[PDB]
């Protein structure tokens, strides 16, 4: 969706409405940080 | 005629109109009107010295100048003050609980209390608790007793309590106070018991006040274990209510009519005799009473003389008059279906079975009486 | 005769009359453009030996403006938030009050845009409540001339995912009037009278804003079936329940602001809300059949064009005991996987994921 290459037409209107990246204490939110670095300057904030 | 009829147009446009120059002056008069500060005279220091509490600020003392009738001023009277004119320029009576006033003086146009059937015993109970003490005090003078204070109504949520309360309210419509017993809560810590004392004072002003408040269980409670600050505000509000209605000084010609749904959870301190003189349970409507209510609800209905009312009575059981206008309604848009001018008995049968199947689902239709 | 003298006075006396209030109004409207003190009306019906007022000012003061020199007490009913002169210490003009913090905007949607076409399956029921709610809005004058006051309380009971929320909002959109949504399961407040206060200002807000749609959810949570055990006797929630009861008759004249209560099991209610003048229209919301479920998900996936010619018949066979919400989740699950299954086989796993 951040690349916005195909969300508008080929797939239905909008990309999937959300992500729940859960899991036991471990890899959780590290993939989020990796996605943040791989994406544009619209970068995440870690709220508790 | 042209010089006649053209006149009759132009002055009528005004009359009530062209009533603006003085309205303008009045609001200009307001523009340079002095706003006089308002307090309550706690006590009279001397014949010319009067100790007055500003409703918010400190107690000042003021003094009537020449003709303000210092004799009629009393400790606790309302007077207008000015931080500049040094005196009282005029005196002012009291207040009337405005929020309560309009919601107690906006009783909608109801029908007579004779339009509800099966509660004639409750009707005569209301007559010999309200009308009798004021119409004939000579008989009770020969008796030598005080009239009773209040009566309680309780039972299934559908009885006619709101209809009876609205009917007795429509009987007077001038000295009847309605209370819903839930607007007592507010943002501020104050104005909780202040209002309660205020319409009690209003009940002191007018002797034949009939006070009606509903859901005593909304303030009652049994006992609060590990009470919260909101729970603690109930118990002081309940205690203030108790000591202002029974307390040390009693009311005169003021009767309280209250209703609820859970009699067991009520606080035993309130329901003891002396505060609640009579307890009345409004039971299930009778089968012939349900027949009368059905006829009342089916009065202005286009129908012919084939309706089996006895069949409705046999099938519809345990159904308050509430469920009966449902049946009358359900026959209504059944008649709307297929565009039928009249209402057929089959529509009532469809209504009865649909309401009966509706009522099957719900259990515990009524609390057991105390 | 005597016209030409009369009107040369009259038209002059008309225009000069109105000009001075135009002056005066300005002289008081700038003051009305600078009010500073809230109006905690503590009224006296002070008949002049007509009325009068006490105003608890914002700065903690009280001002007894005589006979309320500007606003009639018929419209100046007591309350708060009504213009008061900052200099003249007089009532200035009415203004909107405060809607009890939470009720100011709890979840109030200004205008819903969901359409009636995207919902279906229970078309007989949806048309039934449209006749009982939407028609009393658009053709309200038809009921007025007929003489029958439309019923207001519609109770829509059925397992979750039957489209009650969409139908209520779609009906509100069709009426083109105000829609107010109540979070029913969260009306149980530890503060005393809080839920009672919330429902009041919700009714007050609905009355002040058009013939509205009061969509109270979780009526079973609001009202217990009176099955009284000491574990919980529904003591503090009976507070709010009868409060909702006494506000159901507030809008009986002029028949505006309808009440729509959504729940799953109607049997968990005592015969209090099931009243003819109160909630009377109970409409069943069953789980849609295979045809209806297939049509519902087809309408949901109408905005998706990835897999042509999917009759959804195998989906209807595999959509046993599923809700419209489950059908939407099934179709959007395809909307998440149908990248680069696809046809008649990317639908089953949606239900399997939730459990
Ligand atoms: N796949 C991984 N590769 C490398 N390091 C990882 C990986 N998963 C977790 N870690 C390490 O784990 C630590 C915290 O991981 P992460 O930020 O994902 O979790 P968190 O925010 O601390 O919470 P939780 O463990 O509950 O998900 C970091 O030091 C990170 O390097
Ligand atoms: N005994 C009765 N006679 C006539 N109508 C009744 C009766 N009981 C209930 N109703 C119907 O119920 C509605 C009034 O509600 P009500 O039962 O008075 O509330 P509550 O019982 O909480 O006071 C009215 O529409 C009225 O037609
Ligand atoms: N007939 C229908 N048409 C379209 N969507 C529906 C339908 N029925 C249910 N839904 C879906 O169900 C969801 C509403 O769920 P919810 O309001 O919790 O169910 P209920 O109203 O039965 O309690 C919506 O997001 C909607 O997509």
């Amino acid at each position: 969706p951040l690349l916005h290459p195909e969300r508008f037409v080929n797939l239905g209107i909008e990309p999937p409405k959300g992500v729940l990246l859960f899991g036991p204490p471990g890899t959780g939110k590290t993939l989020c940080a990796r996605a943040v670095a791989n994406r544009t300057d619209a970068c995440f904030i870690r709220v508790i | 005629k042209e010089i006649d009829g053209r006149l009759k147009e132009l002055r009528e446009q005004l009359k009530e109109l062209t009533k603006q120059y003085e309205k303008s002056e009045n609001d200009l008069k307001a523009l340079q009107s002095v706003g006089q500060i308002v307090g309550e005279v706690l006590k009279q220091l001397t014949e010319e010295k009067f100790i007055v509490k500003a409703t918010n600020g400190p107690r000042y003392v003021v003094g009537c100048r020449r003709q303000l009738d210092k004799s009629k001023l009393k400790p606790g009277t309302r007077v207008a003050l000015d931080m500049t004119t040094l005196t009282i320029m005029r005196y002012l009576p009291r207040e009337v609980d405005p929020l309560v006033y309009n919601m107690s003086h906006e009783d909608p146009g109801n029908v007579s209390y004779s339009e509800i059937g099966g509660l004639s015993e409750q009707i005569r109970e209301l007559r010999e608790v309200i009308e009798l003490p004021l119409t004939n005090p000579e008989l009770f003078q020969r008796v030598g007793i005080i009239p009773p204070k209040g009566c309680l109504l309780y039972g299934p949520p559908g009885t006619g309590k709101t209809l009876l309360a609205r009917a007795v309210a429509s009987q007077l419509d001038c000295n009847f106070l309605k209370v819903v017993s839930s607007s007592i809560v507010d943002k501020y810590i104050g104005e909780s018991a202040r209002l309660i004392r205020e319409m009690f004072n209003y009940a002191r002003d007018h002797q034949p006040c009939i006070i009606f408040m509903d859901e005593i269980d909304a303030i009652g409670g049994r006992r609060f274990s590990e009470g919260t600050s909101a729970d603690r505000e109930i118990q002081r509000t309940l205690m203030e209510l108790l000591n202002q209605m029974d307390g040390f000084d009693t009311l005169h010609r003021v009767k309280m009519i209250m209703a609820t749904n859970r009699p067991d959870t009520l606080d035993p301190a309130l329901l003891r005799p002396g505060r609640l003189d009579r307890k009345i349970h409004i039971d299930l409507p009778n089968e012939q009473a349900r027949l009368d209510i059905l006829k009342i609800h089916a009065g202005p209905i286009t129908k012919h003389g084939e309706i089996d009312y006895e069949a409705i009575v046999k099938l519809s059981d345990g159904f308050n008059g509430a469920d009966l206008r449902n049946v009358c309604t359900e026959a209504g848009m059944f008649a709307i279906r297929a565009d039928h001018d009249f209402v057929v008995q089959e529509d009532f049968m469809k209504a009865v079975r649909k309401v009966a199947d509706s009522k099957k689902l719900e259990s515990k239709l009524d609390y057991k009486p105390v | 005769k005597i016209m030409k003298s009369e009107v040369l006075r009259v038209t002059h006396e008309l225009q000069a009359m109105k000009d001075k209030i135009k002056e005066n109004s300005e002289k008081i409207k700038v003051n009305k453009t600078l009010p500073y003190l809230v109006s905690n009306v503590i009224e006296l019906l002070d008949v002049d030996p007509g009325k009068c007022a006490v105003i608890k000012t914002s700065t903690r003061q009280t001002y007894f403006l005589p006979v309320i020199g500007l606003v009639d007490a018929e419209k100046l009913k007591p309350g708060d938030l009504v213009g008061v002169n900052k200099d003249s210490y007089l009532i200035l003009e009415t203004l909107p009050t405060e809607y009890d913090s939470r009720v100011k905007a709890m979840e109030v949607d200004e205008r819903p845009t969901e359409q009636y076409s995207d919902i279906g399956g229970l078309d007989k029921q949806i048309q039934e409540l449209v006749e009982a709610i939407v028609l009393p809005m658009n053709h309200k004058e038809k009921f007025e001339n007929l003489g029958i006051q439309p019923p207001k309380g519609v109770l829509m009971y059925g397992p979750p995912g039957t489209g009650k929320t969409l139908l209520a909002r779609a009906c509100a959109a069709q009426t083109k009037a105000t829609f107010l949504k109540l979070a029913g399961p969260q009306l149980v407040q530890m503060f005393i009278g809080d839920g009672a206060k919330l429902v009041r200002d919700a009714f007050a807000l609905a009355k002040e804003k058009a013939p509205s749609i009061i969509f109270i959810d979780e009526l079973d949570a609001i009202g217990t079936k009176r099955f009284d055990s000491e574990k919980a006797g529904d003591r503090e929630v009976q507070r709010t329940m009868l409060e909702l009861l006494n506000q159901l008759d507030g809008f009986q004249p002029n028949t505006q602001v309808k009440v729509i209560a959504a729940t799953n099991r109607v049997d968990i209610l005592d015969p209090a809300l099931l009243r003819s003048g109160r909630l009377d229209r109970k409409i069943e919301f069953p789980m849609p059949n295979e045809e209806a479920r297939a049509r519902i998900m087809q309408i949901h996936s109408r905005k998706m064009n990835v897999s042509p010619d999917v009759n959804y018949e195998e989906l209807a066979r595999c959509t046993d005991d599923f809700n419209g919400a489950q059908c939407k989740a099934v179709c959007v699950e395809a909307g998440m996987i149908a990248l680069r299954e696809l046809t008649h086989e990317d639908y089953m796993e949606g239900i399997l994921e939730v459990q």
